[PDB]
């Protein structure tokens, strides 16, 4: 009866979506077809129909219908309400303009319209999962006008992104620091708490921790789904210490401006070293706060943890759990801001992370989920910002975005408050004085 | 005569309660339905202090679970022991706290606590002579610390003569379960101090060492802490429901433990504690019970109390026991440890005694410290609460739900209040 | 000895009524054919107040149902208990009232007010001692607001001594199941404060609550609100039914109800009322059934009764129970809720104790409040109809059917001194 | 025993007719031969022979023969009586006075002397059930002689009209502003309450609702079957709360003038959408407020509800109906009129609207067929009045029709008419002083 709705815009939020959807049929024994043979845990996300189909609740919206009709044509064909796979006829195209003003503002009415058909037999709705990109069109316009009018309708709830960073040195676009720039001025007074994501990263733990030479986008939404099913495990499963969608936002955002913490996932074994270890609490809690293992590509040795958040599930005994974290506030790479002598939300769930069939992951006991906001992310936004400033000096690419329903002067809106966000973490990350 | 009603907020306190409700079930032989299985008449004498007895025989718990999030009621009622609550009682919301304090005493909660309080109403009105109320939560919640003393500020308007003891598990001191619990415990002792007539501060730091230490458990669950609370929540109100050759009750306890009524903040304790293994090498005697309460490792509270002093103590003790061997004990610790306990209050051990052990237990005790040990406990907070809030970081987000600076400026004054209290009166002489 | 011709205009009033005779053919044992297959005698000590023994020793019920339609009648003769009524009762037209009040009162209605009376006559002549008349009926529809106002004003003229209580289904105040409705109900309220010597006041929006919240039941049908009804139907005529250690009937609850003639406006209540689950963790005692009438969730009509004061209090109860418990009870909410009541009438409450429970049940009670609370009832309607009779809407399909807009202001007029009249004893001291 | 007579003018008529009376056959097991194989539920559209034969209550009327002689050559060729059956030589064609005076005055006697004979054996008559068309000829103008003398044989009798209102784009013929004008005139002063139906509407609903890409007037008559079968859904079957025809008229007619409210039945899906979602009481009522669900051309949000009449079937609970119907009076998309706070009639029956073979719409187990009186009509005969004031100013078309025995004065006379009826909405739609 704890209701929660999610959002899937751009290639990049259907494509993670393809993978959370066939995690969620798993972890609840629901087949493909929506039926389930021979527990009201799945409530959360699927609703159910007089007969015994649960359909889930998700809207998954794209400009261009190349992505959907995968969707529409797949094995999870018939688990989806046809008219919550919504599509448009152009995409956005790498375009902020056009995912907000030319193409965006033509069914971003039909969107919330099934939204709120929704939003109406949910009975409990907690709040919102949106599944996007910042260096897509579609991902960075839709969404950034999608979160002005769900905080215009709703306000209150507790609306949740799941980006997709663009990486320092992989960019597979070339205007993604125009997109990302653009899409954060918008979101930053409307979502509440944004998960970083970062593609480099994940290459990098497919790499090694999963040994792949060649990983796919299928791999790395595997990794990205686990992530967002340690996220609402309280929620779906009970467990010994639970979480609440409100309870994200209220451990991890100090301040209304800094709502971007890092997510990074652990074990990321393969069944080769599924044995050859025995992943206690405490080695797999050691695997979080190492730099390598994390899924944004940041260095979060040179910068302070505001606040993290180790969402335990499975076989983990709240015991070891303070004998895992009592050793880290000991130790020196792993430092704090001043101002914060208590720096963890703990979590524990009775379920263990289920395997998909054809994952890449070992079927392991327990897992833990890292969701730590950090002062590093600003060694980010400057990079960002740095692209951002090469680009448009001489003003590239600004034609495409005129063209399209934006005045020039936003960019220097945008770039201004982004230098005023860039600075929201120097003048946190710093100590106190007396 | 002399019933108690349990609340429970927060997913903490609906876990250690429904292990409370385990072992009074125990206690009192309730069957999973609620229907009486014991032997002895002893358990009916005083049922009803915990229990109403409704149609067919059957006894219903006087508990009244309360959450912000439908998860945990999941948890108790398809569980064990969980076909016994009423479904009335089950209070629930559907959004979650956010692990706020603001969202849940002023936003979430205030929206919730009308649906509680008639049903606190409810039960007090079929009580013939109500004892008090007893909460179990935590402070670095959201529910537990925001709907939890929300409920205890209206009811204590509404019932300012009744006993009103807390079961609050307070942050430990080297994990931070939360990245705000500095920020949710301190809004929290701000209503502690002035609602409760006693509150009994448990630290996760502690019942983690004495399941590993002292009961050998590598891996202890939260079933297994919820154990060690719920047998100290039985405790000290076992010779309310059981004869005794010294009986006392939760105001015997409160009037010899609080000699000021801000400084009502308790350890607790219990004994015996051992393995399996080292079970049969041991003889229980009241001068072994005595010895394994009075030192560090046995608080569950994460605090030494060789850093303070003893203010009032009480070794609530359970068994056939004689009371020569207890009064020898408890002035041999006055003795020995005439430095660890305060100066001017002589003889500072309120004794009880009640006749029933534990179950599989051939005698037991459980002690109820109230020290000046627990000023590290906030002096460790209001420095977490201090170096955070000078920042002003994690503040939008209670500001933003109705809130000024000035409620945590005033929150951290009287907490300060309280350490410079406990400061004066282990200095005192 | 005390016979009851029980009448049912409209469909509404034909669908509870359908259910009202599917409990009193229970309460006295009788069988879908007509025959008495119960095992006690004290089923047919008082057989006579509601029923017919005709040739064979079988008892027919002494109902008369009365439609503008044939549409609800087939549902009765072929639905379960259909057969046991006799063919000779059943009075109906064939065009259908309109959803009409002049269609009911003046044009079909007038027509088939004839073929009623007679039969009603013939009933009446076969009582020994005629108590009263009772009407099952709405206020929004056109053949239960004016066929049936229509039946009581021709028969106070032929019985005016007799009682004639309605069972009268007031239109909702948030949803409205007719746009008509306030211009029905306020044309019978006219005719229901001069001709009837009471008056139940029914919402259906108070019902979707008591089943919804109460009962928990989720998807309740017609038919479970008409078994909320039918049980306090049969519970305000229990006493004269059966034996009981404190009696009453249908002028006890008239006499001790109605302080003004005009102020004979009612409210019930029922009680227990307990889900599937929720039945087992609740004991059934008279302290309990007396706090499950006098809040607010329990009426059956929906208006508050804390937006006003009791006048007069009746609480027929039903089962084997002690008058003791129940002369407790009923001072202790005349105690705690002093402000709740009227204080210009001490000792406002009519006890009525029967003996015999309903099926299934140990003991029951039947709550009949008169109160202020029904000002808010008529404050609602009068609002409704004079914000639609402002600009006149509506109102050629009652013109057009041999009425002036004089009948209009005369009822809009009659409704607002009896506003007035609940707003002065209410506030009068 | 509650019988009631139906009249099928023109082609518009007589081809609903042909998916009314196909749907009450599937209804009540009636064979097209009559029959049924192995219940006194027919009474009101069927009466008996001495045989186990049922025929129908129907007067199909048309001036020209094409449509008849499919339907005394179709399936239902042996259902109807043969006497029932009236055509003409020559249609009204278009013209209002070929319908009224020409071609109209001559089987006007033939078909009154054939719904004489109908409501002789109907012992319990209470109405009429008039479907036409405001466009053609023989729907405008043969109606509209036909209501003066049902008004003057019957006059008491509930004579309820089921039109095809004229799109505002849309529309087939050239004249369908004259034959609109000059029917309403007449039929104003007899009609009781006259349910107006567009036909681009229904396009938009089979296109979006039903996905279908290509639809005919075949699948706009199975929904306008689906309306009538609705409405008369209580005589025929036994409801939990039931309603007349005369009940109809008392509870959407405010005023004699205005009789013109515009019906929306939900749940529209086909059988790939009667999954996915649960179609609770409450899911179909919001969507007969919304305005995209409506089936006449206009926007009930730049109107004022005057009453609504929600009849609800199947599998129905009177408990959420009140759920349902209570948060819409909350709404302010929803605006009544400042006069009716009480602008809802509910009726429940407990027989789900069956499914035609061949028929484009699910099986579901509950329907609702809202039938609101909205101030919003009176966009759509200020549409109609300036179609009229476009074409009568230069007197096109004039000729066809003083040409036929008709006045060039009585356009003024209609027009006038209108004029008085467009300020009827004005006068009421405002709200009260004091
Ligand atoms: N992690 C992950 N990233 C993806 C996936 N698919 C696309 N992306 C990333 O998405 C970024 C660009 O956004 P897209 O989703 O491709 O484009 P869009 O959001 O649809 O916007 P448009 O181009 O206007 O259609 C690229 O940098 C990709 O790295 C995926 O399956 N998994
Ligand atoms: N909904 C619906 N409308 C129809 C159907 N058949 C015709 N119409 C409409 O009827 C309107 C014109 O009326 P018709 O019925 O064709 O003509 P008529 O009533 O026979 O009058 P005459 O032309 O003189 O014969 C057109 O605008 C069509 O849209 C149908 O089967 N269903
Ligand atoms: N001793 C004990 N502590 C618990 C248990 N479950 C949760 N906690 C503590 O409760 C705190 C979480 O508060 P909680 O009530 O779950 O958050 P809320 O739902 O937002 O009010 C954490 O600091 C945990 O240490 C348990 O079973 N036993
Ligand atoms: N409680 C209850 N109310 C009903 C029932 N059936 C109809 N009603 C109410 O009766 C009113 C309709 O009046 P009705 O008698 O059916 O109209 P009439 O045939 O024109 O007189 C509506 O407001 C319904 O709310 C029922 O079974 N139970
Ligand atoms: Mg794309
Ligand atoms: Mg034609």
């Amino acid at each position: 009866m704890r209701e929660c709705i999610s959002i899937h815009v751009g290639q990049a939020g259907v494509q993670i979506g393809n993978a959370c959807w066939e995690l969620y049929c798993l972890e609840h024994g629901i087949q493909p077809d929506g039926q389930m043979p021979s527990d009201d845990s799945f409530n959360t996300f699927f609703s159910e129909t007089g007969a015994g189909k649960h359909v889930p609740r998700a809207v998954f919206v794209d400009l261009e219908p190349t992505v959907i009709d995968e969707v529409r044509t797949g094995t999870y064909r018939q688990l989806f309400h046809p008219e919550q796979l919504i599509t448009g006829k152009e995409d956005a195209a790498n375009n902020y303009a056009r995912g907000h003003y030319t193409i965006g503002k033509e069914i971003i009415d039909l969107v919330l319209d099934r939204i709120r058909k929704l939003a109406d037999q949910c009975t409990g709705l907690q709040g919102f999962l949106v599944f996007h990109s910042f260096g897509g069109g579609t991902g960075s316009g839709f969404t950034s006008l999608l979160m002005e009018r769900l905080s215009v309708d709703y306000g209150k709830k507790s609306k949740l992104e799941f980006s997709i960073y663009p990486a320092p040195q992989v960019s597979t676009a070339v205007v993604e620091p125009y997109n990302s720039i653009l899409t954060t001025h918008t979101t930053l007074e409307h979502s509440d708490c944004a998960f970083m994501v970062d593609n480099e990263a994940i290459y990098d733990i497919c790499r090694r921790n999963l040994d792949i030479e060649r990983p796919t986008y299928t791999n790395l939404n595997r990794l990205i789904s686990q992530i967002v099913s340690s996220i609402t495990a309280s929620l779906r499963f009970d467990g010994a210490l639970n979480v609440d969608l409100t309870e994200f936002q209220t451990n991890l955002v100090p301040y209304p401006r800094i709502h971007f913490p890092l997510a990074t996932y652990a074990p990321v074994i393969s069944a080769e070293k599924a044995y050859h270890e025995q992943l206690s609490v405490a080695e797999i809690t050691n695997a979080c706060f190492e730099p390598a293992n994390q899924m944004v590509k940041c260095d979060p040795r040179h910068g302070k943890y505001m606040a993290c958040c180790l969402l335990y599930r499975g076989d983990v005994v709240p015991k070891d759990v303070n004998a895992a974290i009592a050793t880290i506030k000991t130790k020196r790479s792993i430092q704090f801001v001043d101002w914060c002598p208590t720096g963890f939300k703990v979590g524990i769930n009775y379920q263990p992370p289920t395997v998909v069939p054809g994952g890449d992951l070992a079927k392991v006991q327990r897992a833990v989920c890292m969701l730590s906001n950090t002062t590093a992310i600003a060694e980010a936004w400057a990079r960002l910002d740095h692209k951002f400033d090469l680009m448009y000096a001489k003003r590239a690419f600004v034609h495409w975005y005129v063209g399209e329903g934006m005045e020039e002067g936003e960019f220097s809106e945008a770039r201004e408050d982004m230098a005023a966000l860039e600075k929201d973490y120097e003048e946190v990350g710093v100590d106190s004085v007396e | 005569m002399r019933e108690i009603v349990h609340i429970q907020a927060g997913q903490c306190g609906n876990q250690i309660g429904a292990k409370f409700w385990e072992v009074i079930s125990d206690e009192h032989g309730i069957d999973p339905t609620g229907s009486y299985h014991g032997d002895s008449d002893l358990q009916l004498e005083r049922i009803n202090v915990y229990y109403n007895e409704a149609a067919g025989n059957k006894y219903v718990p006087r508990a009244i679970l309360v959450d912000l999030e439908p998860g945990t009621m999941d948890s108790v009622r398809s569980g064990p022991f969980g076909q016994i609550f009423r479904p009335d009682n089950f209070v629930f919301g559907q959004s979650g706290a956010g692990n706020n304090w603001a969202k849940g005493h002023y936003t979430e909660g205030a929206e919730l606590v009308d649906s509680v309080l008639d049903v606190v109403r409810k039960e007090s009105e079929s009580c013939d002579c109500l004892q008090g109320f007893q909460l179990t939560h935590s402070l670095g919640g959201g529910t537990g610390s925001g709907m939890g003393t929300l409920l205890i500020s209206k009811i204590r308007e509404e019932y300012p003569d009744r006993i009103m003891n807390t079961f609050s598990v307070v942050p430990s001191p080297k994990v931070s379960d939360t990245v705000v619990e500095p920020y949710n415990a301190t809004l929290s002792v701000h209503q502690l101090v002035e609602n409760t007539d006693e509150t009994y501060c448990i630290d996760n730091e502690a019942l983690y060492d004495i399941c590993f230490r002292t009961l050998k458990l590598t891996t202890p669950t939260y079933g297994d802490l919820n154990h060690l609370v719920s047998a100290t929540m039985s405790g000290v109100t076992t010779c309310l429901r059981f004869p005794g050759q010294l009986n006392a009750d939760l105001r015997k306890l409160a009037v010899n433990m609080v000699p000021f009524p801000r400084l009502h903040f308790f350890m607790p304790g219990f004994a015996p504690l051992t393995s399996r293994g080292s079970q049969q090498y041991r003889a229980l005697t009241v001068p072994e019970l005595t010895q394994q309460m009075f030192d560090a490792k046995n608080m569950m509270a994460a605090c030494d109390p060789r850093h303070g002093r003893y203010l009032t103590v009480a070794a609530v003790f359970r068994g056939r026991m004689s009371m020569k061997e207890v009064d020898e004990q408890m002035l041999n610790v006055q003795n020995k440890n005439s430095s660890y306990f305060v100066e001017w209050i002589p003889n500072n051990v309120k004794t009880a005694v009640c006749d029933i052990p534990p179950r599989g237990l051939k005698m037991s005790a459980t002690f109820i410290g109230n020290s000046t040990a627990i000023q590290e406990l906030f002096k460790r907070i209001s420095e977490q609460f201090t170096a955070m809030f000078r920042r002003k970081a994690f503040l939008h987000w209670y500001t933003g739900e109705g809130m000024d600076e000035m409620e945590f400026t005033e929150a951290e004054s009287n907490m300060n209040d309280l350490v410079s209290e406990y400061q004066q009166y282990q200095d005192a002489t």
